[PDB]
């Protein structure tokens, strides 16, 4: 799975999402990573996510439209709706992995329950960050 | 003001499995896709055309489980899925199941810019691209040894 | 209290165009679904088992748009989706554009119970379901002149 | 599309859809009745959901979860809610149809906006109400 999320100079939030799915799937397997609202999610008025880990979890809890409702209608922050969905709900599900998001006000986050999360970001006109590993 | 964030994946990515050399490959390749991203943002293109090319360059990139480099099904086939949206309209697009397109990212934007509808799939979903001029690709052009392997071991 | 909602699609359902008589089959219809429904919760039948039964008994009624009663493709050809979710464990199970499944939330419920997976789609998920001893069906069994009359109206 | 929601004796919730989709339509397009979220949800926390309609609209907004969602984070009622999604929202995104919903509670709602939807409720050994128009 790879994915992007992004807030542009007019103020615009995107997002995308791909996969080959799992090593060894039972073809014809759907997970999240298609499915607006679990693997991919953008709003203006909220929040653009993409996700990554065990797609059947992602569907069932809804993530990535669930980080919206959660910062929309429950007024939690980015990092506090990132916390309850990645570090709370999704393992409370039996469901592993991560996602990126950014806000309607620039606010950008990279939680994952996993070891590891392939990652980076970076502000226009400022030096990029990436990462593997936790910490 | 501008950001932006990509992902090439979570799980149990293994320190001990790795080299240094193998990991500066992985911060090789997300540090210039990031700095694509960043160069077409600062230069006004839209938060959508940054996040499909940055999608279609870790497609491209063989090194993560999307496009070149998909992992392999129970029956060593490839089926890739993907979806884009777009924060302003709140369109979306996207495709599951296809084998026969090179970049679903791409496909999943041509379901959002091209068609009335969401979602796609299939050979209905292919059907669809090729008749918008995407071209046709043999599933085999997704496969590399890595993951062949990957497969062979599970 | 138990209780069950149905429903036969939202739309542009024309006064004008019916008669009394052609409305009743459609009263009747979801009067005889929502009530087998009714009888199981009140037999305590789980939620899961009322929906899935009067969503079979939905597909099986050609009056309605979901199994026997499909609408057409601009190719003349039957595409099923269905979806079937327990608000208990959370578990969900759905399968899309399926041609010879007689049951759609049949084969939903199958991914649900008999997999680990959520969602499967086309050929993969009828061949899921065959390999799991439900019935390969003709796409023409769902047709019904009602609907290719719509088809042939629509073009 | 067809529907059908339940709340049980023990108080479980659940929710099925099934639908041919839309007439004349292009092969392999998916609407939202196999979405998980959109055309179907159900958690005892909150609602199940049956939704038909327009179905890349009911996509775009994750209808379903929208209802569950308003009401579990937004505090709103079964009918705030429902009016929220089937009366404003998705007729602002050019969406038409409507939902069943029953609450934990076992509140019922069946909003559409269209000029009918093909509908009917009881409670368990009660007589139950059928619809076809607008009341
Ligand atoms: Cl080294
Ligand atoms: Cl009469
Ligand atoms: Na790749
Ligand atoms: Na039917």
């Amino acid at each position: 799975t790879v994915g992007a999320v992004a807030l542009d100079l007019d103020g615009n939030l995107a997002a995308a999402t791909s996969t080959g799915g799992m090593t060894n799937k039972l073809p014809g397997r759907v997970g999240d990573s298609p499915l607006v609202g679990a693997g991919c999610y953008a709003n203006n008025a909220s929040v653009a996510v993409s996700c990554t880990g065990t797609g059947e979890v992602f569907i069932r809890a809804l993530a990535a439209y669930d980080i919206a409702a959660l910062m929309d209608y429950g007024g939690l922050s980015l990092a506090e709706a990132c916390e309850r969905v990645v570090m709370e709900k999704l393992p409370a599900l039996g469901g592993s992995g991560g996602l990126i998001a950014i806000d309607h006000e620039g606010n950008v986050a990279l939680p994952f329950n996993t070891e590891g999360m392939y990652r980076a970001w970076g502000y226009a006109g400022d030096t990029p960050t990436t990462g593997i590993y936790r910490e | 003001k501008a950001v932006i964030a990509i992902h090439g994946g979570a799980g149990a990515i293994s320190r001990a499995q790795m080299s240094l050399q193998q990991e500066l490959r992985y911060i090789e390749a997300l540090s210039a896709i990031v700095e694509t991203g960043q160069k077409m943002l600062e230069a006004g293109e839209s938060a959508l055309d940054v996040v499909t090319e940055a999608v279609r360059l870790l497609e491209e990139c063989p090194l993560f489980n999307a496009g070149i480099g998909a992992v392999f099904t129970r029956d060593e086939t490839h089926e890739l899925d993907a979806c884009v949206m777009d924060g302003n309209t709140l369109k979306a697009g996207a495709v599951a199941g296809v084998s026969h397109l090179r970049n679903p990212v791409l496909a999943a934007r041509l379901v959002m810019e091209q068609s009335p509808h969401v979602m796609m799939i299939g050979e209905g979903a292919e059907n669809f691209a090729f008749a918008r001029g995407m071209e046709r690709v043999s599933p085999e052009i997704f496969s590399t040894s890595l993951r062949y392997e990957q497969l062979l071991a599970a």
